[PDB]
């Protein structure tokens, strides 16, 4: 969901008429926005390109894609650079959003446990996505910087 | 009616797929007695791994 | 210019829309579980 | 079209237009004046942007216009510059629709298949497509340049 | 539970027109299926397919014709590994 | 289906011509009556339940039909009946949203007589409710907008008769 | 499908009678026949892209077809015609192996004129391209299989006109 | 036959067929003179074979020809042997064709069927199809033999 | 058959409302348009031997169809397919005239798919014939005719086709 | 899987070059090839028989078949002699591959979890296939016996 | 294999193999040994077939070793080469094992994707596929040297 | 051709042919119609393997086909094929009469004056040969491409 709907859905519990204070939450989210519609253009953009700068830095180079490790194969190499799109695509939406329930509801459910059954190592898929944060720190400037890191910091946490 | 629970993993080995598909990988599902052999078959036959099997309604060894 | 007009005129443009499979497959659309994670995707799940 | 996309996903679920469906019609019906203004400009410019594209093209790609290559000879030549031509037309097609789909259905389904029975090297086309857009980017004014990039980034993406 | 559903539908996936190309009447059968409405026509699209005579025998195809050419022409001749007195001793009309 | 920017695009795709001033006319005609077709839709939608009410209680109801031996007696039939009224009405919006009557033809009109006449649903009936779902329509829909919904109207009737 | 040894089986399984020795030599004969079969089919697998792309340059392409309006415009209705040239041609390799044309009769021709009636493809067309791709493997195969390989690339043509 | 198998399997694919499965049609062709005389063998020996095995079914199973028993009567024993016959003559297509799809088409699928609404017992016939592979066995050569075994066991195989 | 007078004359009668001035501009310009029809009718009429002439020049003749084992191979099959092609230009002069396509449906469509592929006439060859004979005739009416008689030609091949 | 794909698999972790002390295992295996294939060809034409006999040495005339037992009912003795005919096939399979891996994959994956569930008896079953591993010893031969004996005692041992 | 194919028909059909099927695995056992020889050779001249192919490629391409080039430099033509020597050793394996399968899971399924991340050229890959191709020919004897074409032509089919 | 040779040495010797010779007359009587089969495959291909070797050498060779260039010009390039067209014909004499003889007096003596009175290059003419040895080959099955090989061989070692 996203900044306004929470403000709304806090309301609704309470089933108090929105007020001032509310409002000012609101009013807050909204002179971000314009900054995070330039961040999330900025990421769309450069998105393949943060993902082999990632790569680069944690990834390739490693005992994973020598052969026995989990990257090893054109498939399995694939399939690890899809989910770090993935995360890339779903930490721009949260970043848009101003909310992280969207990454629970979709990436960090179930992940764990997927991985575990794959094998795929749960610490080398958080080093990639820190290292993307650090690429996507740079494209996008400081002040979306911070915004954007906050749900990269989210997702590592949760894997 | 007899009903097994049945949690089982199936990788996607044939292609990469863009679309996120968690529910395909991982499912946790309520099969009938008679529907589970065909299944079970089926999902070997993938090369998916059946972690668990459970009954979930019924009696075991009940002759009615 | 010469080599993209048509050698013929097709003097009724229409009937040269809606020539080969019809359109009916390309707009339908899919639909999965994995989208299913809302309420009102959900629903939409279940209608189709 | 968005507003084709936007019955057909009502007609499957069997409902009436969705408020929000409504509400992306409404921003696409004020947006579609500007956009027709940009599409016109390049129609306007679409025979330069063409010739120019295709000398950038054979710059960079010498070899294309070689004996051993596919573009050598006049007719050949023509032809290649005819497929620009093509490319060009859907991107404006797709400038006035808002959405790349009227493109993706003339052009970038079974592009492949076509271009490699041809021989026609793929990157080359690519390549050809990426001139058009610096040609079509300098008369275009930068926001309108930015939405016309949008369409010429799509092709170059869906040829490779 | 078939193989076809599994390849195509999978578990989460709701069925879908598949429109196919392939093996032959499928699309103009299934097309028709697709048009029709409930209860519009409840007639056999396809009551079933019927079987196809041939329209050309073995013997007419030219490498069979050639090859029988070969062994009926010159079916009577000289047998190598046969000793020439018993060779010409044998009778080639036979009965008749 | 198609709408009306789209048709535009494909009849000069075939033709192989670029986009010309005579075509952009036709898409800017679309642009401009495109907010009033939103608001139109939308009140459709709010009062649909009531559009088909009153049509029904003009020519349906009170009538032979839903007398015994007719086509709408028994609940079944009825309610088949103000199912195929909804149906018209939703397809009606659509292709007035869309500024093409094509996805009429499209999904309503193809095999729509032939499925009646097996049914044995009479087509003059129809008509008359749909030409009474028109009147409702433009009514609430107000006067700019009920032109170019009764040309839709008028559309899937034609295809009826 | 059906071969020529199955073929003989075949009308001898009707009759009801035992296999003999004049049913004995036809199947001689196609058993000599193979080999050249084989190496033909092997030829044709390896140049199946080209020949392909010369029988559309002798027959399909640079045409009003290949222009806008035209039934192979756009890139996938041109995708669509190669591939359809690919299976006459697979379905052909299997006829010559097999020495029946059976197979053609069951797989391609069946429904082959309907499917193409209601797509709107031009028979006349798809017959031209069928001879196209005949001449060019007749070539490849060289002088002993081609006349084998005409007649089922010939049976194709006749089948869909 | 071999040559309908493998083109089946590449139709299923949607492939050409490969070098190998071409090399195995190959050896086919080359094996199939040797199949054709095995075969003609059975066929004149087959009025001998069938009358052989038919009485030794009738020894191994005195019940089928005792007056409850199916093959019991002239009429019911011409049937029983014309059945063996039957079998036979399938084995020999089967051996021409190098397959057991040719036998599988006419004689097992609804075999069952067919027998249980005659009321003939499905194991007896078994038994005649084994009697007549012994006989069968005898005339053949060793190698030889064993090609026509294989098609007299599918048989069996699909009688139980 | 019909033609527009008719035509506007057949809907109302359907309706049962007398002619109306919606219905009258409707008569009236055709009226105006009338005098041009006539014009190119006695254009084509005069030049008819050559128009076919020029379009068997440039689509049927030097071709396969004409060597032997061709469709339009002997004389009497070259015979019959100019006579084909007479008939068409003849009766797309008469629809011009009447301003309705309806003939062309009630006289040359009707069945003609049929005939076509019992007698193994290619459609596709027809239809390019069809083409062929439009453009020259699109020259020696003229620009304001050529409109005009372009649909009714159009119409021919689409229904062949 | 293969016994051939298995050695490759084992080099491809490693990502070494297949070397001649694997090629002497890939040897090994394709001389005892035409054995096994000579072994599969009795068991399946003798399969209902192997089934039949190993039911009687250890399914039937017990407490199982009794009521009250696990066997007790049709439906339960159908399904037992489903399993049975399962376990065969497989065991065949896997004697072919010269691989335990698919008895891994098809038969043994899920297997426990699923008999635990239902209260069939796992040494009762593992009883039963011990005496199919028996019978079929008899039928295929000694030199083929043991190797058809490793995968039964796999089976055996995986249920267990 | 070919071994692992049949089963996994036969398994589908849930059906024992066919004697067609079997004969197929037979043949493909007496063929392995030619086949084991075809790979020890191209095993043992491995590091001057990729040395040999690679001046081939880099030759046939300056610009994957330039400046731009993602081969240039040393760490990067280490790698380029590592990549040949993969793909030689996925042939190896699959002369072995007589199908393309085990090349296919190891080296043809994501190639495209991870080579355009990695940003290599998939023509220069091809290129340098062939390039072995001819060096791994002329080392083979011309029936071997047909058999090996046939995984390498593949190879280059994949990556196209 | 081989005859005119045997011929030739028993005059020179003043004798009869030798049995030796007179076998190998056999040998070539009895190859000939397959020579014959050979022969006509390329004379069939003949204009698409000079069209795609061409193709093959000015990709090989940009320089030959550029202003400086020998080849470059329409005249001149036809003139280049011409010259490759004569070479394929030279072969496929060489094919039937079994010897380089018929090839070696027509096109290989003299060859290096006449080319450098014409200022062509002879490597570039060797380039173009062994193109077109490589389409020849592919449409050729292997043992035919074997020999049709040693022909085009020998026309590349005669051109240095
Ligand atoms: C890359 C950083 C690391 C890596 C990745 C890896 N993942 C897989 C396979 C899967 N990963 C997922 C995960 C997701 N599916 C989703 O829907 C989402 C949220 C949108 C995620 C993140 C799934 C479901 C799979 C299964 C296959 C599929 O296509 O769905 C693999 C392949 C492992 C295998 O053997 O199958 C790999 C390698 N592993 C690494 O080594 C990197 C550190
Ligand atoms: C009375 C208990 C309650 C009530 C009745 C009521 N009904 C109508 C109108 C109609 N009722 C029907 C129903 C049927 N037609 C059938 O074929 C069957 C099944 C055999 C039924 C039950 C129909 C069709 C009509 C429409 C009129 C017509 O028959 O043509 C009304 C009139 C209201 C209106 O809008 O028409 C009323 C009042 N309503 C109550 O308030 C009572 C509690
Ligand atoms: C109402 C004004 C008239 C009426 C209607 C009526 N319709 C049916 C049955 C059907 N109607 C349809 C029609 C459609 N299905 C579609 O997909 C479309 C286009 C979107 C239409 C318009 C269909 C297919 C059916 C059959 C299946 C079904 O009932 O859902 C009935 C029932 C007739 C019967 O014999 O069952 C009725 C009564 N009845 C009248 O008399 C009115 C004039
Ligand atoms: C130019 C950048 C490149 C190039 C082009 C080229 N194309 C052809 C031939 C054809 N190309 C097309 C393409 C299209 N048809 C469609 O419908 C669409 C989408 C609307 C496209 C883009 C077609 C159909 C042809 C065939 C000819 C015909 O139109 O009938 C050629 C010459 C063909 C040949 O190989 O002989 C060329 C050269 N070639 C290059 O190398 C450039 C990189
Ligand atoms: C090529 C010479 C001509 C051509 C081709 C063309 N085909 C289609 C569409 C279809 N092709 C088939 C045909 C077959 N299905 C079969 O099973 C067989 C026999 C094995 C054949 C030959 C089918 C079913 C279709 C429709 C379904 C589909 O496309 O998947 C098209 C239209 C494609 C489109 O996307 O619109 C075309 C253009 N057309 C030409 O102009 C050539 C003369
Ligand atoms: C020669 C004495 C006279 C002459 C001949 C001439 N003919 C043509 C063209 C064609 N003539 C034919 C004739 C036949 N087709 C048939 O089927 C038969 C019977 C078997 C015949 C005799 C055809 C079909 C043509 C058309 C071309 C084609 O074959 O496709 C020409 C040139 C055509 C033109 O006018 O441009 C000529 C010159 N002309 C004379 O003046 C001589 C007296
Ligand atoms: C008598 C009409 C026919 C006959 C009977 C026969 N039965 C067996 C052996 C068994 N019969 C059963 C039957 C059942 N078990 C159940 O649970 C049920 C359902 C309540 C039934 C009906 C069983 C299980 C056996 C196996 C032995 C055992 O019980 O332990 C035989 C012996 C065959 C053998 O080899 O065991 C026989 C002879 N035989 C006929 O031919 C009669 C017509
Ligand atoms: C027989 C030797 C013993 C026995 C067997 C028995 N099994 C069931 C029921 C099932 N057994 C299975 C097992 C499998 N399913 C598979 O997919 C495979 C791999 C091919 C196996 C081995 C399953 C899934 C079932 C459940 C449904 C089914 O019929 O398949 C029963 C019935 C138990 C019940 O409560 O219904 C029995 C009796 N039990 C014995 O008594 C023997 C020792
Ligand atoms: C050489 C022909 C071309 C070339 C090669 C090149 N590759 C890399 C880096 C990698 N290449 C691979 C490839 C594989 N890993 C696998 O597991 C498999 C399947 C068995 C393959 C084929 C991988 C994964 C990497 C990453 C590094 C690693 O694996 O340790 C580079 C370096 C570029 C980089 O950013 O890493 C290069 C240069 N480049 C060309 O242009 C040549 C045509």
């Amino acid at each position: 969901q996203d900044a306004i709907t929470a403000v709304i859905n806090n309301y609704d519990v309470q089933g108090k008429y929105l007020d001032g204070a509310a409002l000012d939450k609101l009013k807050a989210y909204f002179t971000t926005g314009a900054v995070r519609v330039r961040a999330a253009a900025v990421i769309s953009s450069n998105a393949t390109t943060i993902i082999k700068e990632a790569a680069a830095k944690a990834l390739i180079y490693s005992d994973l894609t020598r052969p026995g490790g989990n990257m090893y194969t054109t498939r399995r190499y694939a399939a690890c650079i899809r989910d770090m799109d993935y995360f890339l695509r779903y930490a721009t939406y949260a970043m848009l959003a101003g909310d992280p329930s969207i990454l629970d509801e979709r990436v960090l459910n179930g992940l764990k446990e997927t991985y575990n059954s794959l094998g795929v190592p749960i610490a080398a898929t958080v080093g990639g996505i820190q290292a993307m944060k650090e690429v996507v720190g740079g494209l996008v400037g400081p002040d979306a910087a911070k915004e954007a890191s906050i749900y990269f910091d989210y997702l590592s946490s949760g894997l | 009616s007899r009903y097994f629970k049945v949690t089982a993993c199936i990788p996607s080995l044939k292609r990469v797929r863009t679309g996120r598909e968690l529910q395909n990988t991982f499912f946790t599902k309520l099969v009938p007695y008679e529907n589970w052999f065909t299944e079970q078959q089926r999902i070997q036959k993938a090369g998916g791994k059946v972690l668990s099997v459970k009954l979930f309604t019924g009696v075991q060894g009940a002759n009615t | 210019q010469e080599l993209g007009t048509p050698i013929n005129e097709r003097s009724i443009p229409e009937m040269y829309v809606n020539q080969g499979v019809p359109a009916l497959k390309r707009q339908r659309k899919v639909f999965k579980q994995s989208q299913a994670t809302d309420r009102e995707s959900f629903d939409a799940l279940v209608t189709a | 079209s968005v507003l084709t996309k936007a019955i057909v996903n009502a007609d499957a679920e069997a409902r009436y237009l969705s408020p929000g469906e409504l509400d992306r019609i409404k921003s696409f019906v004020a947006s579609g004046e500007r956009r027709l203004r940009i599409a016109q400009t390049l129609t306007e410019a679409r025979e330069r942007i063409v010739k120019q594209a295709g000398d950038q093209l054979f710059q960079k790609r010498p070899d294309v216009v070689s004996p051993g290559g596919n573009a050598y000879g006049e007719k050949m030549t023509a032809l290649c510059l005819r497929d620009l031509d093509y490319y060009l037309r859907l991107v404006t097609y797709g400038i006035v629709a808002g959405d790349v789909t009227p493109i993706e259905e003339i052009g970038i389904i079974g592009v492949k298949e076509m271009y490699n029975s041809l021989q026609t090297p793929i990157p080359a086309v690519a390549e050809g497509v990426r001139a058009m857009k610096n040609v079509a980017t300098s008369l275009l004014s930068g926001d309108d340049a930015a939405e016309a990039g949008f369409y010429f980034d799509y092709l170059v993406g869906a040829m490779q | 539970d078939g193989e076809e559903y599994g390849r195509l539908y999978g578990e989460d996936t709701v069925p879908s027109w598949q429109f196919p190309t392939l093996p032959a009447a499928n699309y103009p059968n299934s097309v028709e299926l697709y048009n029709r409405f409930t209860r519009q026509d409840d007639s056999l699209v396809v009551p079933s397919f019927k079987p196809i005579r041939s329209k050309m025998d073995i013997a007419s195809m030219p490498l069979v014709q050639a090859a029988l050419k070969e062994q009926q022409a010159t079916k009577t001749a000289l047998d190598m590994s046969r000793p020439m007195f018993l060779e010409l001793g044998r009778s080639f009309k036979g009965a008749d």
